[PDB]
């Protein structure tokens, strides 16, 4: 149990998931994140 | 908080 | 049981305000929201992804 | 109070402040001041270097004279930041202490916290600090970047 | 460092040593030769001059000879006296970039920066500078003026 804070989405991949306002891009950006 | 908010703003005006 | 007092014990990690092993982010509404959502879904679809993500 | 100084300080601090002193009659004004503050060995915060400005500058009409000069640079011996204190300082936005600050972290607190920087800052910080990579900020290799002055 | 010179450098400073030949014994002067090393394809501040008055003054009775004579012009052309590179020298200050900086801005630019001005060498400056005759220094002229010798 420790601290999961910018663990695995930082605050870029976090605004870049923000800026995908329609659910296609974001599950695209996600993809892309999540390798 | 007292550590990583406010000496975050003392640090940051040094740094 | 396992995970769910695993995560249990990671939730007070971030519920509490107690560094450095624990900090105040959240407020107890939404841990409560967190807690009721997951155990409702996921833990009753544990079968799922157990049958798929296990060896 | 342009007595503080040493003259290995007055030296240079002339020769900096002369990069903006017109004629040689020793005056420039606050903003190319407090970039000439920067280059002169030292590391004011604008938050001391503003102050400074207050008691030399009497009524902070904007114009300084090179005697004046030598009465900021007199005090800015006194809070003359060090070596170590920012490396430690560094691990304080990196809020887990891991050795160095996350990506975009960096980019938060030194646009929000502080004397805030900006975004092409913070890059530019990136270069020069996050020595690492795009997100690792490496901060003992930026004390020794920046000590180098 | 007495063979950097041309062939033709070194016939006409045998002729320059015999013109300053006031020792006669072989040693020229080297205050007086100081104007000397300016002219001939040499570029040197103030500075550089009395570094190469002084310290290449390997004989040392305040006369240099023939042979330390064509070692002097040599290091001068050591220096990075490239053409583009003052050009944006002038840039910093000719913050418009189309050439030209005014003549009290170019006074303060050089009394005061780098290898600080004599007066006597600022309003020569200036006037082979505003070769257009505006009391505005026009610093492209200016440049293809001091490339010529």
């Amino acid at each position: 149990p420790r601290i999961c804070m910018w663990k695995y989405l930082d605050i870029h991949s976090m605004h870049r998931l923000e800026k995908a306002a329609t659910v296609e891009k974001m599950r695209e950006v996600l993809a892309e994140l999540l390798e | 908080v007292d550590s990583f908010r406010k000496f975050e703003n003392d640090a940051a005006v040094m740094i | 049981e396992e995970c769910y007092r695993y995560f249990t014990s990671v939730l007070f990690c971030h519920g509490i305000r107690r560094p450095p092993f624990s900090i105040d982010l959240f407020k107890e509404e939404q841990l409560l929201a967190l807690a009721d959502y997951v155990v409702n879904t996921y833990f009753r679809h544990f079968k799922l992804y157990k049958y798929v993500f296990t060896p | 109070m342009a007595d503080q100084l040493t003259e290995e300080q007055i030296a240079e601090f002339k020769e900096a402040f002369s990069l903006f002193d017109k004629d040689g009659d020793g005056t420039i004004t606050t903003k190319e001041l407090g970039t000439v503050m920067r280059s002169l060995g030292q590391n004011p915060t604008e938050a001391e270097l503003q102050d400074m400005i207050n008691e030399v500058d009497a009524d902070g009409n904007g114009t300084i004279d090179f005697p004046e000069f030598l009465t900021m640079m007199a005090r800015k011996m006194k809070d003359t930041d060090s070596e170590e204190e920012i490396r430690e300082a560094f691990r304080v936005f990196d809020k887990d202490g891991n050795g160095y600050i996350s990506a975009a972290e960096l980019r938060h607190v030194m646009t929000n916290l502080g004397e805030k920087l900006t975004d092409e800052e913070v890059d530019e910080m990136i270069r020069e600090a996050d020595i690492d990579g795009d997100g690792q900020v490496n901060y003992e290799e930026f004390v020794q970047m920046m000590t180098a002055k």
